[PDB]
């Protein structure tokens, strides 16, 4: 281990802190310099033109802690390029051209407290891409194309302080994401595609509300203001909160389009019960054949369609049957055991409505 | 004065890894009995163990969330103590992990969802469960057992696992949980919130045809426009059907007005215009006869 | 024309300047407000969440001059949405999600002195997209994915002051681009993929070179520093200029890799003469058949392959013959007129080298 | 003293829209004749009309770029005037636009490119042109006619339209233009720059085989590796060939070392290893005989 102190030709390395520093920032590098002392604790490559991270570049660096690639051209990172750094606590990839997060990317990282991806072009993240790092204090995805992220891996990080999703395309946030997650100060959803938001105790602590002469703090900071909110009873819990007005606006339903979210009274947030539009009254097909049952119901929000076997409880994806998203029912092998009266049920936050179909085989 | 007595005691329970469990212990006495929960010979303390007193003050409820196996596997003890007496009850908690789940263990096929009901109306919290044998459904509101007893009262549990609250109060709103129990263990559904909002009454008008479908006579090969309009509060969806065949898909269902434009039909059939709303369905007939 | 003064509900409209102002900036709109007085000279929609520009939005606005859509979510602009504004001198689309510039986009614009597209995702620009505005003083494409732009339309704007291509993927700049250009102050190519740069009198006036005691103003500002320069005689004219050192770096040839461009002495900028690698010695095929002639030559830079008919000046893509990029020759209909000795010539800035192939039919 | 005299006079010219044109007029006299260029009866002035004096001082050159039709169509007049005399010459310029170009008009098939030559070496500026009839090629350096005269001198024009400069001076560098002229008109090639750089001499080594291809004997069905290495300055490309069949594509040509690994060849053939450089080509024979 004992050796001289080597420095890249174009960089400046400092021994001043007991941590070895290698400062390559703003040196006009087109690639990661080949000669860097593997004992470097702090490596600054930021504000360079490097387009590619080879595995050789960051390989066999034990003591690296801060690594800043920010403001580079990087469009590609070789898998396991970062496998080597077991002590890396912060990685700044921000302001780069990365369009994807591969599952082997960050597959050596562990003790990482900051992963900064902000201001990249990423359209997708691999399902297992974040599985290797559960210890992240901060995950910054800001300013990307992401439609969704691997949420089940996000809730597996219990140390997460701030999650910045702002300025993305995100469709929705799963309900049970933050349920058992704690110690979370901040969440930024601004400038996204979210129609609704799931309730959560953290979001109950996002508000500041108190009686006169008493002051209630805000333990959670939340900004959803940039989204095309679909404003109905599902957002009522959010409307009942006492918060600042960030000028979030309701896109839908058409009655509320253009109205500011906090200006609308609580009573005007309205969801509507299910109504069954279409059905198959009676059906006759023999045993062991392809069968199809149509039930389609409308409402605000669009109701959930479930089925009920004759004198029975519930169907599902299973060995003898399959259910779909649009409501159709496929019994692949029909049997005389299935002859009878099936019930179609449609559920909504406002209510539920049922119809009946009859099946003879 | 009077030594305590156990009005209700817990039962042996079995649950999954990450699930929850509840032990209900309530007592009577003068003085009011002090309810204690013990793991082995010491009062239970941990981040996941939460005791919930009853609004009556008769007792409390021990709730363990989430379930950690085998940290929580042990015998537990309810203790009802007061001035003149101390009495005890024991129950056993076993927790098996996610790969140890046998087939037939209670599984929640459809859990409760968000529900918003106007005050003094009927709210129905749905639940569906299965297993071998068929599991029994019980309900918990705000970590407390819901009283479904057939004794005359507001809250009533249905034939389906769904719970029904007529004439909804403001105190009815909270976190509801569906609980499936059988010989194989106990399973809790994902929690769901019931929101109780103030009553807003608005005139509700059933659907009536503003323009009923007009009987039209066109010789074969032609194309005609039949105007069918319906009105109401809510404004009903308008749909055309030939017999049982829906002539418009559910994706586009014009609310105000639906016109039927026929293509080169040289045979004869009777067409039906339908108007559907939550207030009931109305359907009228338009007769196209080809000569 | 005489009418009241209408204002969007959520905006603030000012009559203070004889130009009618409508200021919607930072109002949280999800869409362009339907009610805007068509007499508006200055319209600020900036810092809003609009995702779509409909034709109806900007339609029948005669007097509009400044229109700022900056810092919006716009991913789409309906064709001829801007057909209506003949008096628009400036359009700020910057900081948006646009991935394409359609030909019908900006197909109504004329008098435009500023088109600001910077900080968008554009990967492509239609060939005729810029044909409608030849009057542009400033075209800012900065921070995009562009591999190339419609140069022949760029040279058709003779009033162009500043062209900012910086932080793009641009491959190369055509040689005869800037000959027609005049009154051009600034060109920013920084952070691009350019290997070389074409000579030009403007680039000859980009340098500051003077004797001691004399200060030289730079009439033309040019920044190429962010590129993977291929450093050979083709860049020698650039190396002979006296300019500041912006820390541009040579990516190639391998001998110069990593070297700073201005540190390398002029004599070390080396291009190499052509060398013919492959040939077809003799060929026999009859008349009216598919024929192929292989000539492939290497060098730095890669030499230009041309052909010589027996006792003839040269060939071309034509009725009787076709030439390709890789150097292969296809005579689709061979004739006895084509029987003879063909000469293959490969040209380079360093020199040229020839070989001979013989053809009998 | 002596009234002037026309040593060279312009000629009628025809060009395209956007092209250029040059009229060469030089005179002799004592005093030196003042050369004037007139459009109609007035000296030419415009942004596109640029007069270029000769280094001799004998005369000037009128260059019109670009050509604007029909603004520039007119008769033009060179005037040589001095103390004791004034004399004149006329020439007509016609300019036709891009769609008026007849077939056979001079077209430049291959124009000159950037060329960098070491001092006191041979630089060759290429040009190719075609048309009916075959056009004549003339050259212009820095808006001045290049003197290609066979009178003993440095600059010489080749059988091809290419211009050749032996023993390149520093004053040789500049902007060169190829000019094709015939009965149909005159067309200029795109301008190209010649860069003259200082002479750097390095030792040049023709290719020699460092490891010549080794004759190998392997019975049929086997696989062998033949090591062929060549050296030189420049280091030659190494390529394998069976007869006339190139065994490596031009995309990957190993500079240092090329090895031939043979696959299951059960017949017999003689293999050739080749090393190519700008200093020439060397080829050696590797023999594989199957038994
Ligand atoms: C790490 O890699 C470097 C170079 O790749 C090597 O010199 C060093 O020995 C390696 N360390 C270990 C522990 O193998
Ligand atoms: C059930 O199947 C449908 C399609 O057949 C699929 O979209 C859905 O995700 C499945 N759900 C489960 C819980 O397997
Ligand atoms: C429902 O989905 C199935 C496939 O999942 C498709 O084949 C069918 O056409 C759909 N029907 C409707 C009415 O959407
Ligand atoms: C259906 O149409 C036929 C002829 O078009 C008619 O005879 C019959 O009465 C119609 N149906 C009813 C229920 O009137
Ligand atoms: C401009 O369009 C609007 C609506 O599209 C219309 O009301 C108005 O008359 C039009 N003005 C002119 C001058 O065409
Ligand atoms: C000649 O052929 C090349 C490719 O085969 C093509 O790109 C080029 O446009 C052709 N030239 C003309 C004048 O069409
Ligand atoms: C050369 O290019 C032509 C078309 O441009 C193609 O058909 C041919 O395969 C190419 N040959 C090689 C060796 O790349
Ligand atoms: C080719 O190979 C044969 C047999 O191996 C040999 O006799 C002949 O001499 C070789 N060719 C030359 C030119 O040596
Ligand atoms: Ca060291
Ligand atoms: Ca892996
Ligand atoms: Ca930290
Ligand atoms: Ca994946
Ligand atoms: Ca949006
Ligand atoms: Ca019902
Ligand atoms: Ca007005
Ligand atoms: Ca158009
Ligand atoms: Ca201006
Ligand atoms: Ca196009
Ligand atoms: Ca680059
Ligand atoms: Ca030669
Ligand atoms: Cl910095
Ligand atoms: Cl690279
Ligand atoms: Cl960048
Ligand atoms: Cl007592
Ligand atoms: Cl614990
Ligand atoms: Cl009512
Ligand atoms: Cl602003
Ligand atoms: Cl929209
Ligand atoms: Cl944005
Ligand atoms: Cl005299
Ligand atoms: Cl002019
Ligand atoms: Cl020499
Ligand atoms: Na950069
Ligand atoms: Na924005």
């Amino acid at each position: 281990p004992g050796d001289p102190q080597i420095c890249p030709k174009r960089c400046v390395c400092q021994i001043l802190s007991p941590n070895l520093a290698t400062l390559c920032a703003k040196k006009g590098l087109l690639f990661v310099p080949p000669n860097i002392d593997r004992r470097t604790v702090e490596l600054r490559l930021a504000d360079n033109f490097v387009t590619n991270i080879k595995r050789k570049d960051f390989a066999n660096m034990t003591s690296l802690v801060d690594l800043t690639l920010s403001r580079n051209t990087i469009s590609f990172i070789t898998p396991h390029a970062f496998a080597d750094l077991r002590n890396l606590r912060a990685l700044h990839l921000n302001s780069n051209r990365l369009t994807k997060i591969t599952n082997d990317m960050f597959s050596g990282l562990s003790n990482l407290h900051h992963l900064i991806l902000n201001n990249n072009q990423l359209t997708l993240i691999s399902s297992t891409a974040f599985d290797d790092v559960f210890a992240l204090e901060e995950l910054d995805l800001s300013y990307n194309n992401l439609e969704t992220i691997p949420w089940d891996a996000v809730e597996k990080m219990v140390s997460l302080h701030t999650l910045s999703l702002d300025h993305n395309m995100i469709d929705n946030i799963p309900k049970g994401t933050f349920s058992h997650l704690h110690k979370m100060t901040r969440l930024d959803v601004t400038s996204n595609k979210l129609q609704k938001l799931p309730p959560d105790p953290l979001f109950q602590r996002a508000q500041v509300l108190a009686t006169s002469g008493i002051i209630s703090p805000s333990t959670f900071a939340l900004s959803f203001g940039g989204n095309p909110l679909h404003c109905n009873c599902e957002l009522l819990w959010l409307r009942r909160l006492s918060r600042e007005d960030d000028l979030e606006t309701c896109a839908s339903p058409p009655l509320l389009t253009g109205r500011y979210f906090w200006s609308i009274p609580e009573e005007e947030f309205l969801c509507e019960p299910p109504l069954i539009t279409r059905h198959t009254h009676e059906m006759r097909v023999l045993e062991g054949q392809r069968a199809t049952l149509r039930c389609k119901a409308r409402g605000d929000p669009e109701p959930a369609i479930h089925w009920i076997s004759p004198e029975g409880k519930l169907i599902s994806n299973a060995t003898r049957s399959l259910v779909y998203d649009n409501g159709t029912l496929d019994i692949l092998i029909t049997t005389v055991k299935d002859t009878g009266a099936f019930t179609c049920i449609a559920s909504n936050p406002a209510g539920e409505a049922t119809q009946i179909v009859d099946l003879h085989i | 004065e009077t030594p305590p007595r156990f009005t209700r005691t817990p039962v042996d329970q079995t649950g999954v890894s990450g699930g929850v469990a509840s032990f209900i212990c309530q007592a009577t006495g003068d003085p009011r009995p002090k309810i204690v929960w013990n793991k082995k010979g010491k009062k239970v303390s941990n981040q996941r163990f939460e005791v919930i007193e009853f609004d009556d003050g008769s007792g409390s409820v021990l709730r363990i969330q989430p379930l950690r196996t085998p940290r929580d596997e042990a015998i537990y003890e309810c203790v009802a103590s007061n001035n003149v007496g101390e009495i005890s009850v024991s129950t056993r908690l076993t927790v098996l992990r996610e790969d140890q789940i046998p087939r037939g263990f209670p599984t929640i096929d459809m859990g409760p969802q968000l529900k918003v009901v106007e005050r003094t109306r009927t709210a129905t919290m749905l639940c569906a469960a299965s297993g071998n044998p068929d599991p029994e459904i019980t309900w918990f509101k705000d970590f407390l057992p819901v009283d479904t007893s057939n004794n005359n009262g507001r809250i009533k549990q249905l034939r389906s696992g769904a719970l029904q609250i007529e004439q909804s109060e403001e105190s009815d709103q909270g976190k509801y949980e569906c609980v499936a129990t059988n010989s194989a263990g106990t399973r809790y559904s994902a929690p769901a919130n019931l929101y109780v909002r103030e009553l807003r009454e608005v005139r509700r008008v059933p659907p009536r045809f503003s323009i009923p479908p007009t009987n039209h006579e066109i010789m074969p090969g032609g194309s005609v426009n039949i105007t069918c309009v319906a009105v109401g509060s809510p404004m009903p969806y308008v749909k055309w059907m030939l017999g049982a065949e829906d002539l418009t898909p559910e994706d586009d269902m014009p609310i105000g007005r639906n016109v039927l434009e026929l293509n080169d039909v040289r045979q004869s059939a009777n067409y039906t215009c339908v108007a559907m709303s939550t207030l009931g369905v109305i359907e009228a007939i338009a007769q196209i006869t080809v000569k």
